RNA sequence: AGCACAGUCUUAACGAUGGAUGUCUUGGUUCCUACAGCGAUGAAGGCCGCAGCAAAAUGCGAUACGCAAUGAAAAUUGCAGUGACUGAAUCAUCAGAAUGCUGAAUGUAAACUACACCAAUUCCCUGGGAAUAGUGGUACUCCUACAGAAA
RNA sequence: UUGUGUUGAAGCGAAAUACGUGAGUUUUCGUGGAACAUCUCCCUAGUGCAGAUCUUGGUGGAAGUAGCAACUAUUCAAAUGAGAACUUUGAAGACUGAAGUGGAGAAGGGUUUCUUGUCAACUGUGAUUGAACAAGAGUUAGCCGCUCCUAAGGGAUAGCU
RNA sequence: ACGGACCAAGGAGUCUAGCAAAUGUGCAAGUGUAUAUGAUUCUUUAAACAUUUUACGCAUAAUUAAUG
RNA sequence: GAUGUUAGGAGGGCAAAUCCGCCGAAUUUAAGCAUAUAAUUAAGCGGAAGAAAAGAAAAUAACUAUGAUUCCUUUAGUAACGGCGAGUGAACAAGGACCAGCUCAAACGGUUAAUCCUUCGUUUGGUGCAAACCUUUCGACGGAAUUGUCGUUGAAUUAUUCCAUGAAUGCCUUUAAUUUGAGCAAAGUGAGCAGGAAUGCUUCCCCAUAGAGGGUGAAAGGCCCAUAGUUCUUUUUAAUUUAUUCAUUGGAAUUUUUCAUGUCGAGUCGUGUUCUUUGAGAUUGGAGCACUAAUACGUGUGAUACAUUUCACAUAAAGCUAAAUAUAUGUAGGAGACCGAUAGCAAACAAGUACCGUGAGGGAAAGAUGAAAUAGUACUCAGGAAUGAGCAAUUAAAUAGUACCUGAAAUCGUUAAGAUGGAACGGAUUAAGAGAGAAAACAAGUAAAGAGGGGAAU
């Protein structure tokens, strides 16, 4: 019955072997069901749910660990990249719509929307 | 309004005259129980409604600014005849002044409770117990669309 | 009432009230305390636990005192030590009262408590 | 047809209930109309949310007693002012390049109320504090307690009328 | 112990049959308001699964009626089992992880779990040591850049 | 607007020295178990049914009637069981008569297969039977096929429309 | 002659556009505040109120193919 | 030009209510029908967005002229079109909503592409626990580009004044709002009656910036959740506060005076002809084909073809652009003088489900016990069993027993009464029965004495 945060602090081969011995507990478990038996039939679930939270564990290390790899370098993994909407993604960034025409941006400069208290 | 397509989404059409069957449109296929049936017509079980509403029928009805503001005059009127304002239902037999005029220092009242005092020395304490009272659970389904209690207006 | 953003038609309100969340039905299953705690903290009405000593002002049982063996959220009632009935095979168990009808006395107070009490303060 | 009726003239002889709108929304949407200029106002803290436009002469022979305001203001009006047409356009003058004069009368007019409008308006500096003169035709930048003074007087909407 | 003929029809009482009426109502309905794209980063749709005792629906995806994390916060319960005395039992939130096979489906195919070819691929530890026939990729059109050939 | 309700509302069934020319209204008893009125005025409507070979759902007379007549045909004893013409076993008598209700397969079906149960309904009679219901269990390939090839053909590549 | 075995529920001149006369009402050579604005309007408030410190409709004049 | 599993990328499909192109009918109306009408509609196909499209005048007007689009009110059922039949049918103005303008091409700049992009980088910052973002300027090595990127919007030259700039020191305050999640949140669980149980009926209290609504064993402001109100935090966006110094590179608007009269979109407009579309009429737009222009003194509108000439207004044949406006689609809220289980979506329920159809498709029926099944029928007897019965049993109530609220009618059963010679029922008028009944269908008051209730006088 081990939980997350007991988990983050283990090396990744330590989590890996758990992890082994966990899957090997359920397949006991498994086989025990299989055969005319209820008596532990119900510690399966338990075993399952503290797999999946090591399996999680070590994805997110995993992924940690990828994201530090590829850290900045222009171009990324798709699954490195920051995920989003495709559209969005397609749109031109804020900064791009904003590029105003050197003329047009000299014009702001010069005139701008002042404020003009009318009393 | 009812819907746009109530009791007409299906493709029902009549078997015709040699069937010994009335001729209403009648729903195709087979398996089911609906299936044979009469079809929209607003006699049968599943059909459209006679004239379905709409909701471009005249809901506001426009009146004479003129008129609204005549209405309004006479409304005034009635309210400072002591005789008509009995007659509407309201408990004025102990009010001395039927145009009933109070001092500016009511709008600045803060406090439920004060307001009921200021009320029950008016002479207006049957009338607030009638109110009381008169709060009820209304006869009908309007309980269900948000029409829960019926109260009379003081 | 006055905010628009909250409705006030009936049937949403029934709904809302058949298919809360389990948090929700802890909040709303609330009860009254007595006199003295009343006194002791500003606060008026309290979530009901297991371990608190209730007492019972509308029913059958209107005045028969004693601690809370179960809560139950899914039927909205609250179980007393002492209100025991026999069903038809003999088998005996709880009647369900709604926290509505109880007043609580004797509280149990946890750290959580606690926490609710200040805030309440 | 029968009777002494009028003869029917009702066009509905095409799909027209794919294509009623009822007004459901009239008041409600007014009102959504009325907050968000208020919004507007808000952002725009002291500015008036309506632009300057000048009196003109409405067209054809049954519209032409009858003076409305116009869309723009002219070059040429500008220049009488005192004014650049871009300044015009960052205060609240609207310009109008298409326009042209035909009456002098008219455009003496039109320059007296821009006149007129320079004369009521005070201009809240760009950078804080920094008092500066503005550029061809805006005015200038008063002190600080001047605008505050103005502030607390109420901002007239005659003019755009 | 006796006594009514029987049947057909009628009336009344009390029943059957049926589900009308009445009363409800976690649904609809229209209107108003508000926002409003998802997809080769693999969508919608469809299969296949997944629970201890598990059909459907609901929920989810080989971590499979849920994982982490956050906010609550002692229960959950048909039983079995698991927890409290707060990352744990249960909710809610959901941003992190994960997301079978398919499907625009995109290696060629398709009443196939058929078949190619190019990478062997993957994990562990601080360059070795383990693994697995497993994992990727390879469509068509196009664009920019590069490459080396053609005229 | 001014009221009736768990000392029982609406509804429903029977009525009533009841009222109304009449639609109806009102009341009593019985059921019922929660709402109900407005005639004070008027406002609004998806507002009143005996018919439409009306719609839907129910129910009759017909009527315990027609009928349960292809495939030559059963009978005795015993067993199981609450109960047996149609479950099982034995003994007869019979038929199918290798162009077979026999073996294998294909299409189609999809767990109908098998064992242990087993009878609410279904098995147009009964039924303890069952292709029913319930719980399980069962389909093992280098050689039998598919998988490969091409056929009539099909879907596409280049184009061109 | 047709429809109707029986019973229960559902089941059919409605709604909008413009015109008409009828009658009610307000105002009346005028009338209707249209959109839209404004508010110390915001559960009801999608209504009610207000109308800028010569809008348009119909009517007040008819007639003619027509410049008129 | 091919070619590449080269490096980096993009398109495909789903979804449509509004939206934009195409493509495209017929039923129908004309009381027939063929032009018309339906309708530039449905279906088909393709494409977008939170809106789309339109849009900055080759516009209208003929005025004292207006000044991009869009949308609303209106013009207007008007001009017009139309077997001048049925029918159809704009636009300008006017009042509003909202208001926003612009940049390519061409002219100019060669004492020089002043541009642009890929890849590799380099070092100051600001947030966040991380993940990440957010900006800052600086060069390489490549390319692209002279078949043309970028600057200028005629060109200089004067006066005026701004705007960018960079460094030091400097401050980061007070509120108003606006929008998210949060807490907190007034006062009876008082007698008595009846009840299974008050939230009821009396009566004594109160609270209300909260008497919306829901729950709670019957109608509850005071039992609970919530509600009125506030106290924070979230979103941004106004106002207020503190800027002060030094460096010069660049630019801009006017304003003088010179000099330059530049440029202004071609198989395009336009005409002829065909078809379509239009209210468009000797053709409104569009399209196919044939012919095929003019340079701003141009050429295109100015609703009758044409010639000759005025005049007014525009500047086509390149592009972009917010606002108002629309939404029967999806999600999320809030509503109703709406519907109340044959109604309302087809679907209140394991509904687009079962089931039917080879298939395209078609497509149901089906809600309610009680306050509480943590009261779902214990036990005994008879039964093969179902069931039944109980002296038994849960309940307030089982003729509330899960086919469960109420339980109508048809139909059927039991009992009783009656009637009965090939119908029955009915109306009119009695009759005998059999039920019902007393509020007109007799008895006010007076007296003796019980049980209650009142009101008043002092
Ligand atoms: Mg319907
Ligand atoms: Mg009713
Ligand atoms: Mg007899
Ligand atoms: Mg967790
Ligand atoms: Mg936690
Ligand atoms: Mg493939
Ligand atoms: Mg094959
Ligand atoms: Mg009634
Ligand atoms: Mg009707
Ligand atoms: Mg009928
Ligand atoms: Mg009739
Ligand atoms: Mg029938
Ligand atoms: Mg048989
Ligand atoms: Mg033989
Ligand atoms: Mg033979
Ligand atoms: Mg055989
Ligand atoms: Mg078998
Ligand atoms: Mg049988
Ligand atoms: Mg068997
Ligand atoms: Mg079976
Ligand atoms: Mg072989
Ligand atoms: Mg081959
Ligand atoms: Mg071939
Ligand atoms: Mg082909
Ligand atoms: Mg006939
Ligand atoms: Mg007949
Ligand atoms: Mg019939
Ligand atoms: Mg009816
Ligand atoms: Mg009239
Ligand atoms: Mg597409
Ligand atoms: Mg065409
Ligand atoms: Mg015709
Ligand atoms: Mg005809
Ligand atoms: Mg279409
Ligand atoms: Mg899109
Ligand atoms: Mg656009
Ligand atoms: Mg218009
Ligand atoms: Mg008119
Ligand atoms: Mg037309
Ligand atoms: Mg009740
Ligand atoms: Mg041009
Ligand atoms: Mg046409
Ligand atoms: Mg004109
Ligand atoms: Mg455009
Ligand atoms: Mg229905
Ligand atoms: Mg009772
Ligand atoms: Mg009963
Ligand atoms: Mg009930
Ligand atoms: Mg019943």
């Amino acid at each position: 019955n081990v939980k997350a945060y007991e988990l983050r602090t283990l090396k990744k081969k330590e989590l890996l072997d758990k992890l082994d011995e966990l899957k090997k507990e359920l397949s006991g478990l498994r086989i025990s069901k299989a055969l005319g038996n209820s008596a532990k039939n119900s510690k399966i679930h338990g075993v399952r749910k503290n797999v999946a939270r090591v399996l999680t564990v070590y994805n997110q290390k995993r992924k940690m660990e990828l994201r530090q790899l590829y850290k900045n370098k222009k171009f990324k993994p798709y699954n490195l990249r920051k995920k989003l909407t495709k559209n969005k993604r397609l749109q031109l960034s804020p900064k791009q719509k904003a590029a105003m025409t050197l003329r047009q941006k000299k014009k702001v400069q010069n005139f701008p929307q002042r404020k003009y208290l009318v009393v | 309004a009812v819907k746009l397509g109530a009791g007409y989404e299906t493709s029902a059409e009549s078997w015709g005259t040699g069937r010994a069957v009335a001729r209403i449109p009648r729903v195709p296929g087979g398996g089911t129980h609906r299936a044979g049936q009469g079809a929209f017509g607003n006699m049968c079980r599943g059909g459209g409604m006679f004239n379905p509403t709409k909701i471009w029928r005249r809901w506001g009805r426009k009146v004479n600014l003129k008129e609204k503001r005549y209405a309004v005059c006479s409304s005034i009127a009635a309210s400072g005849v002591t005789s008509l304002v009995l007659a509407r239902g309201h408990r004025i037999s102990h009010l001395k002044e039927v145009p009933l005029v109070v001092s500016n220092d009511i709008e600045s009242l803060s406090k439920t409770k004060e307001a009921v005092n200021f009320l029950v020395s008016l002479g207006l304490k049957d009338e607030v117990n009638r109110l009381v009272k008169s709060k009820k659970i209304r006869a009908g389904k309007g309980k269900m669309r948000n029409r829960k209690y019926k109260i009379r207006n003081g | 009432k006055f905010n628009k953003q909250k409705s006030s038609s009936r049937r949403k309100m029934r709904k809302a009230h058949f298919t809360a969340p389990a948090g929700l039905r802890r909040k709303i299953m609330s009860s009254k305390l007595s006199k003295e705690l009343r006194l002791k903290y500003k606060t008026r009405s309290l979530p009901v636990r297991k371990d608190d000593e209730v007492l019972i002002c509308r029913g059958h049982n209107h005045g028969r005192e004693g601690k809370v063996v179960k809560i139950n959220r899914k039927r909205y009632k609250i179980y007393v030590e002492r209100v025991t009935r026999e069903k038809v095979n003999g088998e005996s168990t709880f009647i369900g009262i709604h926290p509505s009808n109880v007043v609580l006395t004797k509280l149990k107070v946890d750290k959580n408590r606690k926490k609710i009490l200040d805030r309440k303060a | 047809v029968a009777h002494n009726n009028v003869l029917p003239n009702v066009h509905l002889h095409k799909w027209w209930q794919h294509r009623v709108r009822v007004n459901f929304s009239k008041n409600i949407k007014k009102k959504k109309r009325r907050l968000l200029r208020e919004k507007r106002r808000k952002a725009n803290g002291g500015t008036p949310i309506e632009k300057l436009h000048p009196i003109v002469h409405c067209p054809t022979q049954r519209y032409n007693f009858r003076t409305r305001l116009g869309k723009g203001f002219t070059f040429e009006e500008l220049k009488g002012a005192g004014l650049t047409p871009r300044a015009a356009q960052t205060i609240g003058i609207c310009y109008d390049k298409r326009r042209k004069n035909r009456s002098e009368e008219s455009l003496t007019k039109n320059v007296e109320r821009l006149l007129k409008y320079k004369n009521s308006l005070v201009m809240i500096p760009l950078k804080k504090n920094k008092a500066k003169k503005g550029i061809g035709g805006i005015p200038a930048d008063a002190d600080k307690n001047t605008i505050k003074e103005f502030r607390n007087k109420k901002p007239l909407l005659s003019i755009f009328k």
